[PDB]
């Protein structure tokens, strides 16, 4: 005199080879990075949805006030405080320093904590320099 | 109807491990038209009755084959789910078919 | 918490007051411009004709102009033809401004002496050197 | 066909030294309507009938100027060659145009 039912659904998606480098696109976050130092007020909190996969867009403004290409720098490191340290990608084409977050990174994070994003760039003459000190919240 | 907590414990036992492609629908017989070879596929933990793979799967499709179907296989070697490919792909020469996202769910 | 120092901007002052006319005849502005942060209150100027954040529909396009009043304690100058001064440029949201017209309440009271400035957004123009 | 040895020897007397950018095509008159100032360009030794620039060249173009075509010169003010850069560029504020590689070649 009583019976509960259910159902199933399966979905697929393929993009047959094409011998390319995929078409990865998922982000909206792009950040400033003045080399001279930026109304001070209070810095805003970058909000990445926990899980998912954001692409951090860092734009290198040369130290008068001008965009500069990603030159000299041969190593860039994202070093979110007491979470992890991973190298970034020096993208010639888009002229940005970018890094995508993966599922592995989130295994050492907690949803809600306001970490600090510190970006270091190393030129040819081995000179570590902090570029950005933004705060990120993974809500 | 089932609850979310009920569905999550259900999907925690699938653990599909290998994926094989077909030309016609397996349904009746999953042992026929084994066009490709089982290749490892990794799933995630259930979330609201839904599991998704972590990375793309590169299936080595042999030449002169028309792939149009799809069926999972677990560690026990007994197919648990079958589905279409949403488009018949004919690899005239030897190619590399790639799956972007698999998702098995019970939300109706 | 003085309201007189709420906002903080960067002013470009032509410190090297040279501003000479070259042999050809054109105007050569000061070659040395410095940018030092100041503090003041920037408010819209509401007085009759003066237009704030108003788009002007010309038969050539849509130009935008605005006029803000600036309360501050800094002695920003304006273009003067006797001491060969060359005005000051205020910056809001990147766009350059110009300090036209000045009011000088510098000595009057003790804790309230201040300057009042009328800053005007500079119009877009092709730049040529001389 | 012509000889590579001949092609190398013939190209050893060109020796362009200065490069000048023009907003219009200087084929009709490479002595007119200049934009920039003569900036030194140093070439390599003739090899395989093709000379190439040794180091990169930075040309400081004034403000509100357009560059579309380029021209090379020698010591005695004699325009050896003319050409067109990739695309026109308008320098609103005073900027720099960098020459990455100039390769004068005769090998058809």
């Amino acid at each position: 005199e009583l019976t509960v039912e259910a159902g199933s659904r399966v979905s697929l998606s393929g993009y047959v080879s094409d011998g390319g480098t995929s078409d990865v696109f998922t982000i909206c976050r792009l950040l400033d990075a003045p080399m001279n130092g930026k109304s001070n007020n209070c810095n805003e909190i970058v909000k990445i949805p926990f899980d998912s996969s954001c692409l951090l867009g860092v734009k290198l403004y040369n130290c008068e006030n001008k965009r500069v290409n990603v030159n000299s720098v041969e190593a860039a490191f994202i070093t979110i405080d007491t979470a992890f340290q991973s190298p970034m990608t020096v993208n010639k084409e888009s002229n940005r320093l970018e890094y995508i977050f993966s599922q592995n990174d989130y295994k050492v994070l907690v949803k809600g904590k306001v970490y600090d994003m510190i970006v270091n760039v190393v030129d040819e003459s081995g000179n570590h320099s902090t570029i950005l000190k933004q705060k990120v919240r993974f809500n | 109807t089932l609850t979310i907590d009920g569905k999550n414990k259900i999907l925690a036992t699938l653990t599909p491990t290998t994926i094989v492609l077909h030309n016609v629908d397996p349904t009746a017989d999953p042992t026929a038209n084994k066009v490709t070879q089982p290749v490892a596929i990794f799933f995630s933990e259930p979330n609201n009755g839904l599991i998704a793979s972590e990375d793309t799967v590169n299936i080595t499709v042999p030449a002169s084959a028309t792939v149009s179907h799809f069926s999972l296989w677990d560690d026990n070697s007994k197919c648990v789910a079958t589905g279409a490919l949403s488009s018949p792909q004919f690899f005239a020469e030897e190619g590399i078919y790639v799956i972007s996202s698999v998702s098995i769910d019970l939300n109706k | 918490m003085r309201l007189l120092n709420r906002h903080s901007f960067v002013v470009k002052r032509k410190v090297s007051e040279d501003g000479h006319y070259n042999e050809d005849g054109d105007w050569v502005a000061s070659q040395d411009v410095v940018s030092i942060n100041c503090k003041g209150n920037i408010q819209p100027y509401i007085k009759g004709s003066v237009k704030n954040g108003t788009q002007i529909v010309l038969p050539e396009g849509i130009r935008l102009t605005d006029t803000r009043i600036l309360f501050t304690v800094a002695e920003l100058r304006t273009s003067d033809d006797v001491d060969w001064t060359e005005a000051d440029i205020v910056m809001i949201k990147g766009h350059e401004y110009e300090v036209f017209m000045t009011m000088d309440w510098s000595e009057q009271l003790a804790h309230t002496s201040h300057y009042e400035y009328i800053i005007i957004r500079r119009d877009k123009m092709n730049a040529v050197r001389n």
